[PDB]
């Protein structure tokens, strides 16, 4: 019959790193898997900054979407880095748009 | 939180009053989540949402614990205008209950239809949609700078394209954000200068396509 792609968006955890100038980085993990015979774009966007990039060269900028996409698993990377905070934790909130 | 959507493409038909969205939490932890639906649109050529009353979601707020399956019901309060594809977002939030923490929004497309077209994700609204001329997007293209790429849709179901390429067997083009053109709407966004260059060379270009059943080629006439 004609599938109806469903996906499992977890994955299946967070970003830990006064007033000592240097630059601190952690990852974490969250992933996107559909079921399709064809690929799903999706896309993310999040609202001292954070990086699809190992090496964070690419930037989540604020509330701008950030492009996906999958083949039958797919990781949703973060990578956090900071020479906005507050005590120290933040709440960032991530959509993921299909 | 860990969720399952099924369908993430969901639709109601113009005979259905209703459909159903599951949401399983695979996750070991209990989630809370706020189920809101906004109608969806392109005005303004950017997507804009707003508060609605012609789908209502059941529950509005859900305690689903580990390993449980939830259905969400969508339901059409009365009849959607004849002939039109209507477009909504549904948009799950997962409710709180040196570390940066996270907290997931979901947002899946929704679509909606009076008589006369359908999604044709079924043969009932195929044969439904062969009887109607305008039921498929019909898409024109435009570049304009201050390099911006219009998209003009003055079919009656939206599209949702992937890629653009300048020819049938040619290559997708570059493209360093975009993927839907609702129905009689037009969308505006970005796009490098080569890009911009590199469709001035042609007038007709083509969308890689998944609002129907397959992935498909669309063509795209200049404006």
């Amino acid at each position: 019959h004609h599938h109806s792609t469903g996906c499992t968006v977890g994955g299946s955890g967070t970003l830990n790193f006064l007033t000592e100038v240097a630059s601190a980085a952690t990852g974490g993990n969250i992933s996107v898997t559909c079921d399709g015979t064809d690929p799903v774009d999706f896309t993310v966007a999040i609202d001292y900054n954070v990086y699809r990039d190992a090496a964070r060269t690419n930037l989540y900028v604020v509330n701008q979407p950030q492009q996906f996409t999958t083949v039958s698993a797919t990781a949703v990377p973060i990578f956090g880095a900071i020479p906005t905070p507050k005590a120290y934790k933040d709440t960032l909130l991530v959509t993921v748009n299909f | 939180a860990t969720f399952l959507i099924w369908p993430i493409y969901p639709k109601i038909e113009a005979n259905e009053k209703a459909t159903a969205v599951w949401l399983q939490n695979t996750g070991k932890t209990d989630a809370m989540v706020q189920i809101r639906v906004f109608k969806w649109n392109q005005d303004g050529l950017k997507d804009n949402y707003s508060e609605q009353s012609e789908i209502i979601p059941s529950p509005p707020v859900a305690k689903i614990k580990a390993g449980e399956k939830h259905m969400l019901r969508l339901t059409k309060s009365v009849n959607l205008p004849d002939g039109k594809e209507q477009s909504y977002r549904l948009i799950v939030d997962e409710l709180p209950i040196s570390k940066v923490s996270f907290q997931m929004r979901y947002s899946i497309p929704l679509f909606a239809y009076g008589k006369g077209i359908g999604s044709g994700l079924t043969e009932e609204s195929q044969k439904l949609n062969a009887k109607n001329a305008l039921a498929k997007p019909v898409l024109q293209w435009s570049v304009r700078n201050n390099s911006e790429l219009y998209l003009k849709n003055n079919g009656q179901k939206f599209a949702r394209l992937s890629a653009l390429k300048t020819s049938k067997t040619g290559n997708d083009i570059s493209l360093g954000a975009f993927g839907y053109v609702l129905s009689n709407s037009t969308v505006k966004f970005a796009i490098d200068q080569s890009t911009a260059h590199e469709l001035a060379k042609t007038s007709k270009i083509y969308g890689v396509d998944s609002s129907g059943i397959k992935q498909e080629l669309i063509e795209i006439t200049k404006m």
